[PDB]
């Protein structure tokens, strides 16, 4: 699990830099592998540590895909690209919306097991971080507005 | 019950190293999460201790494999192991070659026109005659032809030296015919010891000549006209011609230049021309020469110049040799102490000679001496190790010809029994395998003629028919052919060796099926048996069909 | 000592007892302490698997192949007290025939040569070994011997056949007690002809080299004073043999096999280490390499 999402935002850029078709492709497999991970969500311990992982870079890639996305809403179509473009922005919309209610119940446990403060900590830092930055997610939801092509509009006003 | 006390003992320890086992569990239990930096344990015990109880006092103990597996092997070895691998992949090439090299085919062939064969109704034997000259024939147009190539190089130059000095040696010496013959003898080896101690006097005294300085005058008197005209020591010089004269010359210069020196590059020709060069301790040069130059180089000087007496020459010699030490494996060197020998004392040196042999060389020398009357050789110990040593060298292919010493060596019988076994492993299968074709009737023609040859082919069959065996288990193959040919010549096999039934439906089939089945059933009067007939019929009609 | 070998022998894979290549050089039969017989095919020299023949209740020990003009058979004993035969028919390898008429665990087995018949001998830890004889169909007699060693045998080893051209055969086994006896039979009762003492402790393993046709038959020896002999009979008929030192090693000797050809020895045991000894033009045997 380590290998490849470290992997896949690495090759996120890579994909950026060479290919955008290729590019696109690779960040959809991500994608796939983050919704694959929230579905799946010593052993608690290990979750806990997952938990901290999803929650200061992990959110600025996603923030970093919105503003792709809210670029991508005025060009291109480019339907395959825009499937594995929509599907990955999905998955963030989901993954967000999927992960809070997860989250909550979540951290609070993670806090518990801690009595691991590290972990914690990323309830209290994860926590602020979440705020945002509001705006760029919200510029995305308004170009999914503008397009009227329904899905990603219910992810975003969700 | 000492045993049980023993184990009782073991036991005892066993508890004491479970104790231990249960203590460094205690000790290194480790215990991090989630995920922790591996620390050491002793992980390695655990696994062992499963081996042991494997393996599981007295009866443990000694029942556990020291490693512990030996494996024997024919033609020649296998593998083996237990253990770094347990088997060798041996790249063919290795150590040993030598001795391969040497006895390329051809080795044999040539001498088998020479050995000749007794024809008769079974094995034949083997004939002597003109055995020497023969020797000499090969080994020099072969010698000659092999003196051009392009490998290996000073291998192929020392094995041509020893050569030389092997049958050289030998053929030089296999009233005044004696006179005559001695100075003939003198004069091949002369010239002989110079061409051995070439190349190494060659572009080494090359190199001597142009370079510096003094004995060099020497080295060029071991290679004469040449050498004075090179000088060119005026009284020197006329000294110097006296040489290849065995005069009684020596003596007089000898002590009196010795002297005059003794009043007062030189001193050391004039121990060449005393005819004692190195027996003399008294000049004490020719001794202390043989840090610095080959034994071989001192024997030429011994030789060449040694005394007139044309058998002083080969005296010297075997002097200088049993002489030198610095502180055996020169074959070059063991072929002269082999020459330099008479004979008799057969109870010794006959036995260093085997030393020496341990391959196709070895063997003919001995064959040749014993027949000519030279050399009576003996016997059954040496005949051994040429059989080794010639089935090593068959391993690639060399089986005729170590059958055909086999059948003439025996002897006179008990061999033979060993021969036609090992005709028989050669055709089990691979022979009927690896023969199914034109290489095995020329190799079959090879072999002195015997009637081994349907014997080979029957052995073929079994491994993989009924004809070949006739040139239960008859029926058995009946009954698979439920060709024809075949079949008739199973059937009058059969007659000749006289199932009775069985026998009779055949006749009934060469003169239906169901009739025949009655005269097996008749047969058998006068059932499984005509159970696998029927099933042979049913085959014979799926055949028809098909 | 023995657990100090153990630990610095850790084992790079699991290990086997015996394997022996068959006749022909097609199969190589193998057997290990986790009471598996499995047979494997070398052509080309690559090792392939084609069965795991399972059925010992104790590690199995040695292993022979039959002579190939009876079929192929496999023969194997075990610490279980019992010895499998094992036939094949189309690939049909199933047992024919299974032996348990020793009361302690069979150390060893060999084949009569050939011509005998299909006799098959196996040697006790009890002190006893029984000899199969194969007649018609599946019926196999036996000829057993009681306390032929003091404390149990661990080798056993055929004499070469040698026609008497009425047929004498000797078998030669070595035991626990130190004595390499040797065997001699009649009309069907065996005898020992004779002990061989030159051991100071335990046989392991006796082997009877193959006569290259020459009568001067030979017999090799190793044992737990870490000593190789090579006894020697200088004749036909005269009952003198000969005891010579190839080797003294400063632990255990497991296993002794003779090369058909040369009469090389190779000597297993001691340090891992096989070594390999040719007997010199001088009568002292060499140590040729180190496999």
């Amino acid at each position: 699990l380590q290998f490849l999402r470290d992997t896949v935002f690495l090759r996120y850029r890579t994909r950026a830099y060479r290919r955008a078709a290729e590019k696109w492709e690779v960040a959809e497999a991500v994608l796939d592998v983050f919704y694959k991970l929230l579905k799946d969500y010593a052993f608690k311990p290990p979750g806990f540590s997952l938990m901290h992982h999803l929650l200061s870079p992990m959110l600025e890639l996603c923030l970093s895909l919105m503003e792709e996305g809210v670029t991508q809403l005025d060009t291109y179509a480019p339907f395959p690209g825009k499937k594995h473009l929509e599907k990955a922005v999905a998955y963030c919309f989901m993954l967000l919306n999927l992960t809070l209610q997860k989250e909550n119940r979540f951290m609070d446990l993670l806090r518990e097991s801690h009595l691991v403060t590290p972990l914690e900590q990323l309830l209290q830092g994860i926590n602020p971080r979440s705020k945002k930055a509001d705006n760029v997610v919200n510029i995305a939801r308004y170009l999914c507005h503008g397009n009227s092509n329904a899905e990603l509009a219910f992810e975003s006003a969700k | 019950h000492l045993r049980t006390v023993g184990t009782r003992r073991q036991q005892e320890l066993v508890p004491l190293e479970k104790s231990v086992t249960h203590g460094r569990g205690s000790l290194l239990i480790d215990m991090g999460l989630f995920m922790g930096r591996s620390f050491r344990v002793g992980w390695g015990p655990n696994w062992t201790l499963v081996h042991n109880g494997d393996k599981l006092r007295l009866n443990a103990e000694e029942d556990q494999n020291m490693d512990t597996i030996d494996y024997g092997f024919l033609p020649k070895p296998t593998s083996a192991k237990s253990t770094e691998s347990k088997v060798h992949m041996e790249k063919l090439s290795l150590e040993q070659k030598s001795r391969e090299l040497q006895s390329y085919l051809m080795p044999l062939e040539i001498e088998l026109k020479n050995s000749s064969v007794d024809r008769s109704a079974q094995c034949p034997h083997f004939k002597p005659n003109a055995g020497v000259a023969a020797i000499h024939d090969y080994a020099g147009w072969v010698r000659n032809l092999s003196n051009e190539a392009g490998e290996l190089e000073a291998v192929v130059k020392q094995w041509g030296l020893t050569w030389t000095l092997c049958e050289s040696l030998w053929g030089q010496l296999k009233e005044p015919n004696e006179y005559v013959r001695n100075l003939e003898r003198r004069k091949a080896f002369s010239h002989w010891l110079a061409h051995t101690a070439e190349e190494r006097i060659e572009e080494e005294v090359s190199l001597y000549g142009p370079e510096r300085h003094v004995e060099a005058v020497f080295s060029f008197l071991t290679g004469i006209s040449d050498a004075c005209r090179l000088a060119q020591d005026h009284r020197l010089s006329l000294l110097l011609s006296q040489m290849v004269g065995s005069q009684e010359m020596r003596e007089l210069i000898s002590l009196q230049l010795v002297d005059w020196n003794k009043l007062q590059e030189r001193l050391r020709v004039f121990c060449l021309l005393s005819g004692t060069p190195v027996w003399r301790s008294s000049d004490n040069r020719s001794i202390n020469v043989c840090s610095q130059l080959d034994w071989k180089r001192t024997l030429a000087v011994h030789l060449w110049y040694m005394l007139p007496p044309t058998a002083t020459i080969a005296q010297a010699l075997r002097l200088y040799e049993r002489a030198f030490q610095e502180h055996q494996r020169d074959v070059c060197v063991h072929l002269l102490k082999l020459y330099s020998e008479r004979q008799y004392d057969l109870c010794q040196l006959l036995d260093p000679s085997s030393v020496t042999p341990d391959y196709r060389l070895s063997w003919h020398l001995w064959m040749v001496l014993q027949a000519l009357n030279y050399t009576h050789l003996s016997e059954h110990r040496q005949g051994t190790l040429h059989a080794s040593y010639a089935a090593q060298l068959e391993n690639v292919g060399l089986w005729e010809w170590a059958i055909f010493v086999l059948l003439h060596i025996p002897h006179p019988h008990i061999r033979e029994a060993g021969v036609r076994e090992l005709l028989n492993r050669q055709c089990v299968v691979r022979e009927s395998p690896e023969s199914l074709a034109k290489e095995n009737f020329l190799i079959h023609r090879l072999c002195v003629p015997a009637q081994w040859v349907h014997e080979a082919k029957a052995i073929r069959s079994r491994r993989d028919y009924l004809l070949k065996g006739h040139q239960k288990l008859v029926t058995r193959h009946l009954a698979a052919d439920a060709s024809f040919l075949g079949e008739l010549s199973n059937p009058e096999h059969c007659k000749h060796i006289q199932l009775d039934y069985i026998r009779v439906i055949d006749m009934l089939n060469l003169i239906g099926c169901e009739l025949e089945k009655l005269h097996t059933k008749v047969m058998s009067l006068c059932y499984t048996a005509k159970d696998r007939l029927a099933q042979s019929e049913m085959a014979k009609r799926v055949a028809n069909i098909l | 000592m023995v657990s100090v070998i153990n630990t610095v022998d850790t084992s790079h894979e699991d290990m086997i007892h015996d394997a022996q290549m068959d006749y022909y050089g097609i199969r190589l039969a193998t057997c290990s302490s986790d009471r598996s017989v499995k047979i494997f095919d070398v052509k080309n020299g690559g090792q392939i698997l084609i069965a795991d023949l399972r059925g010992h209740d104790g590690p199995v020990w040695q292993v022979a192949w039959a002579h190939p003009m009876y079929g192929n058979i496999l023969a194997s004993c075990s610490y279980d007290r019992k010895v499998i035969i094992w036939k094949e028919e189309n690939g049909t390898w199933e047992k024919t025939y299974e032996y348990t008429g020793h009361d302690s665990s069979v150390n060893s087995v060999c084949w009569a040569p050939h011509d005998f018949g299909l006799v098959l001998a196996c040697g006790s830890s009890d002190g006893a070994i029984s000899i199969l004889t194969f007649t018609g169909d599946g019926p196999w007699e036996v000829k057993k011997i009681s306390n032929a060693h003091t404390i149990g045998c661990n080798a056993v080893s055929w004499a070469p056949s040698v026609i008497p051209g009425n047929y004498i055969k000797r078998f030669v086994s070595g035991g626990c007690d130190n004595l390499v006896k040797i065997w001699r039979e009649e009309d069907g009762q065996w005898k020992e002809d004779q002990k061989l003492e030159a051991h100071s402790d335990w046989v392991r393993d006796v082997a009877w080299a193959p006569s290259i046709g020459l009568p001067t038959s030979t017999i090799a020896s190793c044992s737990q004073d870490g000593r190789v002999y090579i006894w020697t009979s200088d004749d036909a008929a005269t009952n003198c043999w000969t005891p010579k030192l190839l080797h003294k090693f400063n632990d255990v000797v497991w296993h002794v096999s003779w090369s058909i050809t040369a009469n090389i020895l190779a000597v297993s045991g001691g340090d891992n280490k096989v070594t390999l000894w040719k007997e010199s033009v001088d009568g002292q045997w060499a140590c040729i390499s180190d496999v």
